[PDB]
């Protein structure tokens, strides 16, 4: 009678309400700080609170679909947040997957990509920007982009930052209905037009319930070997690392039976070898 | 009916002597116009190439050590250039 | 614009869900429904990629606690195991209602279970909105 059904039927999901839209604070003054910048402020500390708060939890695996632009200029200092993402990615072994964010949101805007005319950063750090957090901490976080359902880049949706990693499908969205007792395809527009929601905030939800499976069966690798064998079983762009799309796109069967190295990626320390020229005839 | 038993198979195995059938192939294949790719297992005494070509076979230098490279590389009839 | 460097002195303490400041409501949950034409008894098109068919011989992940992080989730007698973590945005929530629609398709996405004969549980005790 009905299809549909979650990729990891099996997991317990702990649910905590950090942002939303429909509210707002009762006195509005805020004084020498502008009400727009006053606001990423607090978004940025209470984000803080809820990692550290979710880790003592116990939770494994910690998903986050909602993450915030910010201009290269005019950058808020992250520091709370810098030591509540290692503290949760270290201390307490959990893997923390993130959005990379989508392009219809109010301040995101397109980054630059690799530039062929300066080989010194093959990730083009320095071209940045706009910068979006938590998902800047690529040493820590795994952020995730998004294809269509064939496999084609959603290159006018998604924010091709330095940051992104891996990437997985984010389109014909289903899931069960709020209000109700059913299923769903579209949400109620400004207008009476019925919008019809996609972007990678699903995305990140497909890659944190393969990150699940992952974890459950082999439950000795710690958070940064697992994220290791996510990463060299995708399949990969035109130009081996894309800041489109990261290494590529997630492969689950690959990741949950090959045979992937534990130790980090490591170049060959030579490519020529030499030339057997044969024996002349006397 | 509440058991599998659909991993055993009904008869004793034949088991192949590897003395004598040293190589074995993975074989994929797809034709166009058609939805399913089928998957089959190949042995034999040697590679699965003429023995008019065997000398024509090409020997790649190997700087990944890994072990996640081939040593060897074949393009027999009908191959192709242009990949997907 | 060097990548992201971390103090781990500054780690927030610990303490019970609040906002930093009183706040209240200000406009109605959104509404949702369904495009005209669909059938929910063909798969997603995004599942062909997954082959999720032959990932689940291992198993269905049981036993791995998944938190989600976001607008809260509203329980649906498809959901199961869902614990209220608690809420930063109204005091004494807990974290158990979705006004903005966006955290149940996020949270049902990931955990819903399939179909059945029968529903796992007949209780529908959910509050309003």
């Amino acid at each position: 009678p009905d299809a549909f059904s979650g990729i990891a039927p099996g997991v317990e999901i702990i649910s905590i309400r950090q942002s939303s839209q429909a509210f707002g604070l009762k006195d509005p003054y805020t004084g020498d700080e502008d009400p727009q910048t006053a606001q990423k402020i607090d978004n940025v500390e209470t984000m803080a609170r809820a990692i550290v708060h979710a880790a003592n939890m116990g939770a494994s695996v910690i998903n986050i679909s909602d993450v915030m632009c910010m201009s290269a200029r005019n950058v808020i200092d992250q520091r709370a947040l810098g030591a509540a993402v290692h503290y949760a990615a270290v201390d307490k072994d959990a893997v923390i997957v993130a959005a990379a964010g989508d392009g219809s949101k109010k301040d995101c805007k397109q980054n630059p990509i690799f530039d062929p005319l300066q080989p010194d950063d093959p990730r083009a750090w320095n071209a940045v920007t706009t910068v979006v957090t938590p998902s800047w901490f690529h040493d820590y976080v795994l952020t995730v982009g998004a294809v269509d359902a064939n496999g084609q880049p959603l290159s006018k949706m998604s924010i091709a930052g330095p940051w992104v990693s891996i990437s997985a499908p984010g389109t014909d969205v289903v899931g069960l209905s709020p209000r109700d007792d059913g299923l769903i395809n579209a949400i109620d527009g400004p207008d009476n037009s019925l919008l019809v929601p996609a972007g990678t905030s699903f995305s990140a939800a497909i890659v944190s319930g393969v990150a699940a499976l992952v974890r459950a069966k082999f439950p000795e690798l710690s958070a940064y070997q697992i994220i290791n064998r996510l990463i060299h079983t995708a399949r990969p762009p035109a130009r081996g690392v894309d800041n489109q799309v990261g290494y590529g796109v997630v492969d689950p069967v690959a990741a949950l039976t090959w045979d992937v190295p534990k130790g980090p990626a490591e170049p060959p320390k030579q490519l020529s070898a030499p030339l057997v020229v044969p024996q002349p005839p006397a | 009916n509440r058991l599998d038993l659909s991993a055993y198979p009904d008869n004793p195995l034949e088991v192949v002597d590897i003395r004598e059938h040293p190589s074995t192939c993975w074989w994929w294949e797809r034709t166009a116009g058609e939805n399913r790719a089928r998957v089959r297992v190949v042995s034999g005494p040697t590679i699965p190439v003429a023995a008019t070509e065997m000398n024509k076979v090409v020997s790649l230098v190997k700087a990944d050590t890994s072990g996640r490279q081939a040593d060897q590389v074949y393009f027999g009839p009908d191959h192709a250039n242009f990949v997907a | 614009i060097s990548p992201p460097t971390i103090d781990p002195g500054a780690l927030p303490p610990d303490g019970p869900p609040g906002p930093l400041a009183p706040m209240k409501q200000n406009a109605y949950c959104t509404e949702v429904g369904v495009l005209p034409g669909t059938d929910f008894q063909l798969q997603p098109k995004y599942m062909e990629m997954l082959n999720l068919n032959e990932a689940w011989q291992f198993g269905r992940g049981d036993g791995v606690k998944v938190a989600v992080i976001d607008t809260g989730v509203t329980p649906h007698p498809r959901l199961p195991r869902l614990i209220p973590g608690g809420d930063y945005v109204m005091a004494g929530g807990d974290g158990l209602s979705d006004c903005d629609a966006h955290g149940t398709l996020v949270a049902s996405m990931i955990a819903a279970v399939p179909a059945n004969g029968a529903v796992p549980l007949p209780s529908v005790p959910r509050r309003p909105v």
